[PDB]
């Protein structure tokens, strides 16, 4: 005997994320296994935590990846780039890449700095992230009064950074640039602290190379799908 | 007593966290 | 109802309230309204990874200003709004305002007291109440849209108009605003009188509530208070008009966080 | 194997307040917390208990908040509102406001006077609520066969009043006044039962302060939606 | 995942005795109480019990309350009304008014007679319902071969009669009277067995009052609706 | 015996409260 059913209102819909099977047509299908294919992983997340590489520009528009110094005195230096998960740096990133294909972003963000001069060189770099509030840097003496380290160019190759998260939302927009709207934050700078030195047969100029990750803090959700493009 | 107008006695199919919003408190390479 | 009492102002009418360094005195109280019902806890952010700069002495005080006068010649729901952060923020402000714009975020909640003492041959009535989302403004911009100066601290008192429609802004008419406000309702607000027959103190006390656990003061101002008049000032040939209206606050368990070099600009 | 249903007659229809869910987009989505902000109302009601101010008329049609009084006699005094919890004093009042956004009310209301003159001062105020059957008093000594409380402006500077429900019907409707049908009923008076005196060097004339509210008893039920406005 | 459905034939009718549900619109509305009512009465035939009144004609068809008799001989008297629950007579009676809304009825009837003469009077009543086989009685003699009570008129003002149900069918037809077809049956006739008598100073001529019941044996089943009137 | 014409083993869906009438017997400010 027939139930009888209420038939609701949308009744011939499709829904494109719509959480629930359908129906088959080919079953009892065994799979050709796996088994011996080691690297599988389950998390995005757990990718965008592998430095990339921040192409650094120069006059070609030939951007780079280097943050690159010497002998003396800066400027408003060395570089500086902004936090803002959707830069031009960060993008084309990893972190950047993934960090797109979700609408929000949380936790703590990580820059890497690894130093490509000579071994009879030596250098000291202070660094630093400069919530907004006033302006963008312009002079070290300005920066320092943020959350920085001083780094010592020794033995040890790189140093690791990580600029908070200092949001007064528990989330932040992952970056689409209808204007800069008040959400979006950050600046780092980084500047030398005494120059970087070296003596007799060695090099004048020398390159350290850039790689920005998500810490043990980062977080991305809400999946949506940007922005088409074809590249160049 | 219940939400609010929602009452059938087959409370959802989906799962809350599908239906409406979880709410909230605040691999290797090697060497 | 409350302690026997009166041409002098007694008893259990008399409170004092020490913060910091800076200490408090009224002989003819009525309360001091906990508004909510919750007051605010040095609850760190939650938001940031930011240890930030807690329980400083120096800023945790009362902070005392004149806000206008009162006179014979004004009309009900004429209105005055104070809003905070934005006024305690610099030089008037002590230490609170110094370490408030060296820093990106805040978190507190405010502890106010309004006065305005008179005599027992005067008769009137002033409401003051805190509200957070409210209006300031003190304008309709210069040739370009939207909307004269919300920081400044209403120089003068404005207009009750027959008519909320929340005074919108680009040459228009027809219709009402997001920034209404019926001053008819305007006692659902955390609230105290102050009736010179009555009272001639009235204190306050509000927790933290805005959108996000920590806000930025350079944009928003989470809370504006009103030193609004709802029963004029009538007096009686002989007798002391200037009706002298003063306001002293207190931030209560500030918590900044999000530390950086000076903010830059007030016109 | 498929289930035969008998479908039912409306199979089409969408319910606007229909009491069932439909289908979800975006799932498994965690909602950003809140935590921290204290004064979360959950019932109306417990709003519409709160004063807001009834608006006492005077030439120009400038109502204003005070019902105003001296020296002597009353006329049918001070004033006169109706409990009909639509009238035109009632009506930008919260409980009136609220009641309003509701088909039915039941219960006892309150109205609060708070007397604003010189403390020099000294009054004594007769109130009345006057139940329909025969008219609207004319006299304070027609009035004071009601529902009364003399009040003596002293120290304590605020009454209460509290006008009840004297209602056959269990129930009574919010107010929609197709005319007025037998159902509403109220009217509240008040006038001097002693003048309003006071010495020498004060004000003849003074202002007491109106607050409308819905005691300890007062129920709205049927939610409903009235009557499109935009002001002024 | 969907559960698949045969959708049966009918799949969009609307049936009027449909015995299940549909779907509400405004819910957790609680209704205004009773509690103080007295006189709700669940069943129909605890109605149709409760004698009305059977209108007995006379020339202008004016018909009136009362079989009415004397001094002496009839005629093939009195009366006679039959038994058929839709005839002239009970139709307009409550019991014969509910016997109508109903296709079929079973069970024992009951005619109640009270006399309305005066009290220094006297008569004797035979009282009698005759079964269909045979015709309709045309004299006394005739009718007492069935079931009836000779009805002594005294202190004990009414009688209570009551025919049977003489009935092959377990049930009858309410009556719709598209020809007079075999199921329905009966006569009731009532004649005087004696005069009605009465001394001097009191009145030829008197009046006795008709009304229908259904007994304790009554039952009405089939809802139906009967057939458009208007009257008069 | 049951309701009237009503009739199905599965009886209803919404809740009582919903499909006819409930049916009856006669935050802080702070200081």
């Amino acid at each position: 005997s027939p139930i009888p059913v209420t038939v609701r209102e949308h009744k011939g819909c499709f829904y494109s994320t719509n959480p629930d099977t359908t129906v088959p047509i080919y079953g009892k299908t065994i799979s050709t296994p796996s088994d011996y294919m080691c690297g599988e992983f389950s998390d995005l997340l757990e990718l965008c935590k592998l430095p990339t590489f921040l192409g650094n520009p120069n006059t070609n528009n030939k951007r780079y990846p280097y943050f690159s110094a010497t002998n003396s005195v800066p400027a408003t230096s060395m570089v500086d780039y902004q936090v803002a998960l959707s830069c031009s740096c960060m993008a084309n990133s990893m972190l950047a890449a993934v960090a797109r294909n979700f609408n929000q972003y949380r936790g703590s963000l990580n820059f890497l700095f690894v130093f490509t001069g000579a071994a009879m060189v030596k250098g000291k770099f202070l660094i630093a992230y400069t919530p907004p509030g006033a302006g963008k840097p312009t002079t070290r003496d300005q920066a320092m009064q943020s959350t920085y380290a001083i780094w010592d160019l020794g033995l040890n190759s790189s140093f690791n950074f990580t600029a908070p998260f200092i949001s007064p939302t528990h989330y932040r927009q992952t970056s689409y640039t209808s204007p800069t709207i008040t959400s979006v934050d950050g600046w780092v700078t980084v500047w030398q602290l005494t120059p970087l030195t070296y003596p007799s047969g060695t090099p004048t100029n020398s390159d350290i190379l850039t790689l920005v990750s998500a810490g043990d803090d980062f977080t991305l959700r809400m999946p949506i799908s940007p922005t088409k493009w074809v590249p160049q | 007593n219940e939400s609010g107008n929602e009452g059938v006695i087959i409370n959802n199919f989906y799962s809350n966290q599908y239906q409406n919003s979880i709410d909230l408190s605040a691999l290797s390479n090697l060497l | 109802d409350q302690n026997t009492e009166e041409m002098e102002n007694l008893s259990d009418r008399v409170a004092s309230d020490k913060a910091g360094n800076s200490a408090t005195n009224t002989q003819s109280t009525v309360g001091r309204l906990c508004g909510y019902g919750k007051s605010h806890h040095g609850e760190h952010p939650a938001s940031c990874a930011d240890t930030a700069t807690d329980k400083v002495l120096a800023a945790e005080r009362y902070y005392t200003i004149d806000l206008a006068s009162w006179t014979t010649s004004q009309e009900a729901f004429s209105h005055i709004r104070i809003p905070l952060p934005h006024v305690l923020a610099g030089e008037d402000g002590g230490v609170f305002g110094a370490t408030l714009r060296r820093h990106y975020l805040c978190k507190t909640g405010w502890r106010v007291q309004v006065q305005c003492n008179a005599s027992q041959f005067h008769a009137g009535s002033l409401l003051v109440f805190m509200a957070p989302e409210f209006y300031t403004g003190k304008g309709t911009k210069t040739g370009t849209m939207e909307p004269s100066d919300p920081f400044t601290m209403d120089t003068e008192w404005r207009s009750p108009q027959g008519a909320p429609t929340g005074y919108r802004y680009d040459s228009r008419t027809g219709f009402f605003a997001t920034n209404h406000q019926n001053q008819w309702q305007w006692t659902v607000y955390p609230h105290q009188i102050l009736n010179l027959r009555t009272n001639t103190t009235v204190d306050l006390e509000v927790p933290y509530v805005n959108v996000a656990p920590s806000s930025s003061w350079t944009q928003h101002a989470n809370w504006t208070l009103v030193v609004a008049v709802l029963s004029p000032l009538q007096y009686a040939t002989g007798s002391s008009p200037d009706v002298q209206i003063t306001a002293s606050l207190q931030p209560v368990n500030p918590v900044f966080n999000g530390l950086r070099h000076e903010t830059v600009i007030a016109q």
